[PDB]
DNA sequence: TATGACCTGAAGTGACCT
DNA sequence: TAAGGTCACTTCAGGTCA
């Protein structure tokens, strides 16, 4: 086949004759020239399946160079001295999540001799905590609605997700509420617990576990409302819940929360590379706590001593 | 069973 | 004479709206409107957008695109526009200062060429940036330790009760036989884990009861990880000791409850979408041992501090290897939660076995009781 | 607590 | 306030000289 | 011939401003 002498050996175009040791057009000539001169290493994301022809040759430079080199072109033939040499947003915005957290929790503090509520009594810690929980379930759904894309989900799936995550949601909530007090936690009803009371109630183990692994770390890393809301969003969307219509959507939204949170971390706190990873690592500690609390909730409910309200009963039943 | 559905409705 | 341009054009329109495109923008072809909209959407995400009250059936064209911005952006996602194609603020600063202060505009001055009348590049330290030496040393050490501790379980194969194929379906002692078999495999697993954690650096810096508590707590989850690593996608079976394969119904004949068996298979098939290598698995296990939220831990500070290097080392390894997938890292750190849930399920399985007055090996009975 | 401990100090 | 035609402006390509 | 260079030409980022 001596007709191939009149064509380019790479892109299959009409050539000018030999240049780098193979017959190629001015395009591949200038390309190999400009490439080998600086010898810049290309990166092709396909990968490596690219078929180079006359028309599309400029779309992928990597595979074009590889085909040029495969045809027998020499880098030594090239003159001039040289050889070898953010966020993802508005789908799941953190501002709306922040708006949700600010909406649900009015309580904050700024720069003397004031604060909203901290009365106390060590009777009865469990009953008061259940009361506060039942109180905060309504604000939990009201929080859930303000979270992006959740209201767009089917109603039954919303129900399932809330019934699944309500415990860890409330837990993270009162943990971050109690971030300013040690120890221990402030109830949403305003009343105080004081872990001694938890020890005298026999629940001291899980309580001190909450004190150690949640509020302590949150205060140490100084977690704000955005990150709290994002973590609560990760907890909120669980693709692994039972009875889900389309778990892939929930998982996808969760991924969106990952990207958005990591973005907010790479923005607000450029100082700490391990901020995002820390926030994520607070989650497995939460799950073990959230489950252990259900075991006590299933207990005190079955015993029939501590009065349980209707909504909390519904969540437990 | 009942409450949560109605709260989620409106 | 032929025009000296590549010139790939001809009005292929727009993948978002369908107006006339000026070319490819952010990994897709679109018009100026969609491009600018996408840019201002990425750079400002906190901007107020109106929720979609007309349903996700919103139709996109050269007009209604101004109505619903959420659907417009969603179809920009449907168009395949990447968020990483938008230059950040720290990325754009170097795309400015080089093109303004000296190079290519207003200034060229050098030693050669000069009409001056009347008007070390390569490396500082031997760098190449991320993924430092010590990290890769630790990773390779963890992998080598994993293999080395894995080879010890290969000689224990005919130390165990044979599998009763062709067994009476209503036989109780057959189920008991399979159960005993799986428990022995679990013993081998536990010893293997102990050896692995023994070869893990920094682990010897803790106390006796610290190491014991950490091991007893993380054992089941590490077993879940190793099992998910030995899971076969196509055949839908799990292969232990590389010569022993078992299906789900084999676990059903073992006497294990459905609520114990199912989520484990869910967990195993969920991790194959991650496509993790031995390095990432080893790092995940290493981090899992060093979780400080475990019960009966006297010095959680030392454990957390020990968990610190493995976390960031996993980060640098993930970002460099697969820059295309940024969700791999958070999806990996999120598997620990599933490990916690499956740990609870496991404990419930243990209690289930206790309910029928079934006996488990002294080691397994030491850990999970 | 005994058997894990005896598995610790040396090779199994 | 958001929008899109329109610009700045580099990095690149190739037909055609040299 | 076969190496170079030139500079009309494309591209796709951000920025402007009515
Ligand atoms: O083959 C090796 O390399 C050694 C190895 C590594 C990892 C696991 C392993 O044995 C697991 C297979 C049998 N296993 C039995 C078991 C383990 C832990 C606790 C219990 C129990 F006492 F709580 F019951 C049992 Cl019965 C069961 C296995 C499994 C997989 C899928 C469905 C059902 C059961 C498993 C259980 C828990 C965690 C991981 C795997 C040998
Ligand atoms: C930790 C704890 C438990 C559960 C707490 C739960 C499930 C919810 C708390 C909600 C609050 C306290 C909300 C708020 O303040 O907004 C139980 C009862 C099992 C045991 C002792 C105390
Ligand atoms: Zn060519
Ligand atoms: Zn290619
Ligand atoms: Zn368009
Ligand atoms: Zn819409």
């Amino acid at each position: 086949a001596s007709f191939t002498k009149h064509i380019c050996a790479i892109c299959g175009d009409r050539s000018s004759g030999k240049h780098y040791g193979v017959y190629s057009c001015e395009g591949c000539k200038g390309f190999f020239k400009r490439t080998v001169r600086k010898d810049l290493t290309y990166t092709c994301r396909d990968n490596k399946d690219c078929l180079i022809d006359k028309r599309q040759r400029n779309r992928c430079q990597y595979c074009r160079y590889q085909k040029c080199l495969a045809m027998g072109m020499k880098r030594e033939a090239v003159q001039e001295e040289r050889q070898r040499g953010s966020s993802a947003n508005e789908d799941m915005p953190v501002e709306r999540i922040l708006e949700a957290e600010l909406a649900v929790e009015p309580k904050t503090e700024t720069y003397e001799a004031n604060m909203g509520l901290n009365p106390s009594s060590p009777n009865d810690p469990v009953t008061n905590i259940c009361q506060a929980a039942d109180k905060q379930l309504f604000t939990l759904v009201e929080w859930a609605k303000r979270i992006p894309h959740f209201s767009e989900l089917p109603l039954d799936d919303q129900v399932i997700l809330l019934r699944a995550g309500w415990n860890e949601l409330l837990i993270a909530s009162f943990s971050h509420r109690s971030i300013a007090v040690k120890d221990g936690i402030l109830l949403a009803t305003g009343l105080h617990v004081h872990r001694n009371s938890a020890h005298s109630a026999g629940v001291g183990a899980i309580f001190d576990r909450v004190l150690t692994e949640l509020v302590s770390k949150m205060r140490d890393m100084q977690m704000d409302k955005t990150e709290l809301g994002c973590l609560r969003a990760i907890v909120l969307f669980n693709p692994d819940s039972k009875g889900l219509s389309n778990p892939a959507e929930v998982e996808a939204l969760r991924e969106k929360v990952y990207a958005s949170l990591e973005a907010y971390c790479k923005h607000k706190y450029p100082e700490q590379p391990g901020r995002f990873a820390k926030l994520l690592l607070r989650l497995p500690a939460l799950r073990s706590i959230g489950l252990k609390c259900l075991e006590h909730l299933f207990f005190f409910k079955l015993i029939g001593d501590t009065p349980i309200d209707t909504f909390l009963m519904e969540m437990l039943e | 069973h009942k409450i949560l559905h109605r709260l989620l409705q409106d | 004479k032929k025009g000296p341009a590549p010139k790939m054009l001809g009005h292929e329109l727009c993948r978002v709206c369908g107006d006339k495109a000026s070319g490819f923008h952010y990994n897709v072809l679109s018009c100026e409107g969609c491009k600018g909209f996408f840019r201002r959407s990425v750079v400002r995400g906190g901007a107020r957008r109106y929720a979609c009250r007309g349903g996700g059936t919103c139709q996109m064209d050269a007009f209604m695109r101004r109505k619903c911005q959420q659907c417009r952006l969603r179809k920009c996602k449907e168009a395949g526009m990447r968020e990483q194609c938008v230059l950040s603020e720290e990325q754009i600063r170097k795309k400015k200062i080089r093109k303004q202060q000296q190079q290519e505009s207003q200034s060229q001055s050098q030693s050669p060429v000069g009409p001056q009348g009347s008007s070390s590049q390569g490396s500082g330290e031997g760098e190449g940036v991320q993924l430092t030496a010590a990290q890769e040393l630790m990773i390779q050490q963890l992998v080598a330790a994993q293999l080395q501790c894995n080879k010890r379980s290969f000689s224990d194969q005919p130390k165990v009760t044979p599998w009763p194929l062709g067994a009476d379906p209503q036989s109780r002692d057959a189920r008991q036989q399979r159960f005993a078999h799986f428990t022995e495999l679990a013993i081998i697993s536990v010893q293997e884990i102990v050896d692995f954690a023994k070869q893990v650096p920094g682990f010897l810096q803790l106390g006796r009861e610290d190491q014991i508590a950490l091991l007893k707590a993380s054992t089941i989850e590490i077993m879940l990880l190793e099992t998910a690593r030995r899971y076969n996608h196509e055949t839908e079976c799990i292969t232990f000791l590389k010569d022993f394969t078992y299906s789900k119904d084999d676990f059903h004949r073992a006497g294990l409850q459905v609520e114990f068996i199912n989520p484990i298979f869910e967990f195993s098939r969920a991790m194959r979408r991650l496509g993790l290598d031995d390095a990432e698995y080893a790092l995940l296990i290493a981090i899992n041992i060093f979780s400080a939220d475990r019960p009966n831990v006297q010095e959680p500070g030392r454990v957390e501090a020990l968990q610190q290097p493995y976390v960031e080392a996993l980060l640098s390894y993930t970002r460099i290897k697969r820059p295309q997938d940024q969700l791999r890292f958070p999806r990996m750190l999120m598997k620990l939660v599933s490990l916690r849930t499956l740990s609870s399920v496991h404990s419930e399985q243990v209690f289930a076995l206790r309910l029928q007055d079934k006996k488990l090996p002294p080691l397994l009975s030491e850990i999970w009781d």
